[PDB]
RNA sequence: UAUAUACGUUGUAUUUAUUAUCUCGUGUAUUACUCUAUCAAAAGGGUAGUGAAUACUGAGUUAACAAAUUAAAGCAUAA
RNA sequence: AUAAACAUACUUUGAAUCGGCCAAGUCUGGUAAGCAGGACUGGCGAUGCGGGAUGAACCGAACGUCGAGAUAAAGUGCCAAA
């Protein structure tokens, strides 16, 4: 039940991202990144990686 | 015959030390197993010091009228003539340490782009030769 | 989905010749060769994840795991130190831990 | 309050490496003043991490 | 995680004992192994070295009953495991369970044929050998010693060259052909863009 | 391995290299991919067809809390 | 010079013991002995622990129950931590 109630304000809240969205997609596959998980593929050692 | 010797002027690489995969000229050989190095300091950065044999590598390119003891006056001098700097950039070994130097300044992002471009390439090109 | 962790090979208790210390315990990270690449894990989650054939009628999880911490090297050759709030069972020994990205410095 | 992180800036992207949304990506806010946590939206349209 | 792959080590130009050192630490660390070829393995001294030395192993033997004796097996794959049991803990769990990870056959068999395999750096005689050090391979000692299967494996890797000699140049064909088809996408008029990603960061 | 010449192609093996999910859009091409048929075969085989994945190469929906390996009992028949 | 007040000086009453053995930049008898007998000291006996694979005496070091660290002898291919 709780969920039900909240939902209407936990989706109006997200007006903060009307902003953000638009930014993310000027940037050329920026988009593409932020929607993938973070992987370590192989041979990438977390002591070595600059994020 | 063997084409690479350890020998007054010829240019070495350093592999490992504080001064790795930077370039050097060896100028006077102690014994088989010790040279003296004096990659020009004011061009690679080398100071003269001995090394032993085991933690360089030699290369192609072998200064002219390089002497033993050679002042680094002089070396630097030479060592431009030759333009040991220009000629070891377009070796193999030469584009393996620019490589790396470009590859170790790539944060996450950067990473991401090219494994999404280079699979798409790689199986675009894949695509374009016949099975007949 | 991902993988945000590293396989480290539990080597075994922080020993001598005849005695044997159980309370800390000796990790192998995969691609730390040197202790010197050791000082990113100094402080780092490491959990020991295993699975357990639980019954129908019980309701103990079927995935159990014992969380810890990296806490300091052990010799030249990256093997780091590792405490666990309950000490490692000897029947998982050449087992894989997950050796996490937090507690983040970066 | 806890004391943030020099990298941690308002837009700079996140990636979250623990718990249920471990392995996304989130554009961070401002901080929680009243509880020292980061303020994230891994904008709902593109990440589907909420607020 | 679970390391369910096995890690095929080609003994091909290797020190039996160097060899052994290493699987049997890495067989304590959960790791499963397979060492193919485990009779072109190379040994130190020259044949009449190593086979006086054989007859020193052979000598050792129960007095009262040779069936409880020490068994001396022939085979340059039992050569190894005998020398990979040696390195591993005794008559404990922890030992059997790690021997129970180790395999070798004299040639590749169907499935390791077509495997990845590695190398130990620490192990390679190129390494840790004189050149001017006579040695021995574990097959010539074997035959020496009553190996009946030595030219049976000779066929097998004989059969075996063959056919990767022709897979080889097969693949080869195919790759010289999509280097050529990628050459052409990567100066592709329309690939501008993502080409010019790919020098930036030095993948092109 | 003192390996024809040339190059030294440097500088992280396994575990551990897929851009979240689903739907919408048309054909081609590719595959140590799956299955069927056939010729063969102690083959990462040939031929034909089919599907799957990918590129050309799109577009859209959704996510917010939650959730995301064997046990217990029998003896009719048959070898 | 240095140290020394839970210092120093003791008094009474009493136990057990007086088969010893080992080491050695020592000695005597003996060809010699894991032999016999001695001078000085340290030990074992009475003593576990870390090391020398094993060992009464070797080396390090002497012990209430524990945690974390720097160590000693000695070690760092595997068994076995490095």
């Amino acid at each position: 039940q709780y969920e039900a109630k909240k939902a209407l304000i936990v989706e109006k809240q997200k007006q903060v991202d009307e902003s953000v969205v638009a930014e993310i997609k000027k940037v050329p596959y920026l988009k593409e990144y932020m929607a993938s998980y973070f992987t370590l593929k192989n041979g990438d050692h977390p002591h070595l990686l600059k994020f | 015959v063997f084409s690479r010797f350890v020998e007054v002027g010829r240019v070495v690489l350093m592999k490992t030390g504080p001064f790795a995969s930077k370039l050097a000229v060896i100028v006077e050989i102690l014994d088989h197993n010790r040279v003296l190095v004096d990659g020009p300091q004011a061009i690679t950065g080398v100071p003269r010091q001995v090394v032993n044999l085991n933690t360089i590598s030699l290369t192609s390119f072998v200064v002219n009228k390089v002497t033993r003891g050679m002042t680094h006056k002089k070396l630097c001098l030479r060592f431009t003539q030759d333009a040991i700097i220009k000629r070891f950039n377009k070796t193999a070994t030469g584009k393996a340490i620019e490589k790396r130097i470009l590859r170790e300044k790539m944060t996450d992002f950067d990473k991401f782009q090219v494994s999404i471009i280079n699979r798409k390439i790689n199986a675009a090109a894949k695509i374009a030769v016949s099975k007949k | 989905k991902c993988r945000l962790h590293v396989n480290a090979v539990f080597m075994g208790f922080q020993r001598a010749q005849r005695n044997q210390y159980p309370n800390v315990a000796l990790l192998q990270i995969s691609g730390v060769n040197t202790k010197e690449d050791t000082p990113f894990y100094i402080g780092k989650r490491v959990a020991y994840v295993y699975k357990v054939n639980v019954k129908k009628g019980s309701n103990k999880p079927a995935i159990r795991a014992i969380f810890g911490k990296i806490v300091a090297p052990h010799g030249n050759h990256g093997v780091v130190k590792a405490r666990f709030l309950h000490n490692l069972p000897p029947k998982a020994m050449g087992q894989n831990l997950k050796v996490f990205l937090y507690p983040s410095n970066i | 309050l806890e004391k943030l992180r020099k990298s941690i800036v308002p837009g700079a992207i996140l990636i979250i490496v623990a718990g249920k949304y471990a392995g996304k990506k989130v554009v961070f806010l401002k901080q929680c003043i009243k509880s020292g946590a980061l303020i994230v939206t891994g904008p709902f349209k593109i990440n589907g991490v909420p607020l | 995680s679970t390391n369910n792959k096995v890690t095929v080590i080609d003994c091909h130009g290797h020190v039996l004992g160097r060899v052994a050192s290493v699987v049997a630490k890495h067989l304590l660390l959960g790791q499963k192994f397979v060492l193919v070829r485990c009779e072109d393995l190379q040994v130190c001294g020259t044949l009449k070295m190593r086979l006086v030395q054989w007859e020193l192993y052979q000598r050792k033997r129960v007095n009262t009953n040779p069936t409880r004796g020490a068994f001396h097996h022939r085979s340059p794959a039992d050569m190894v495991r005998k020398a990979v049991r040696g390195m591993l803990p005794k008559n404990n769990y922890r030992g059997k369970l790690a021997l129970k990870n180790l395999k070798c056959f004299e040639g590749c068999p169907a499935p390791y044929d077509k495997m990845k395999k590695s190398s130990i750096p620490e192990a390679a005689a190129i390494y840790s050998f004189n050149p001017t050090r006579k040695r021995t391979l574990l097959g010539e000692l074997g035959t020496a010693v009553g190996w009946k299967y030595a030219d049976v494996v000779a066929k097998n890797e004989a059969e075996r060259k063959e056919r990767a000699a022709k897979w080889y140049a097969a693949k080869q064909l195919k790759q010289k052909a999509v280097a050529e088809a990628k050459e052409k996408i990567l100066a592709d008029e329309k690939y501008k863009a993502k080409v010019a990603i790919l020098k930036k960061f030095g993948y092109a």
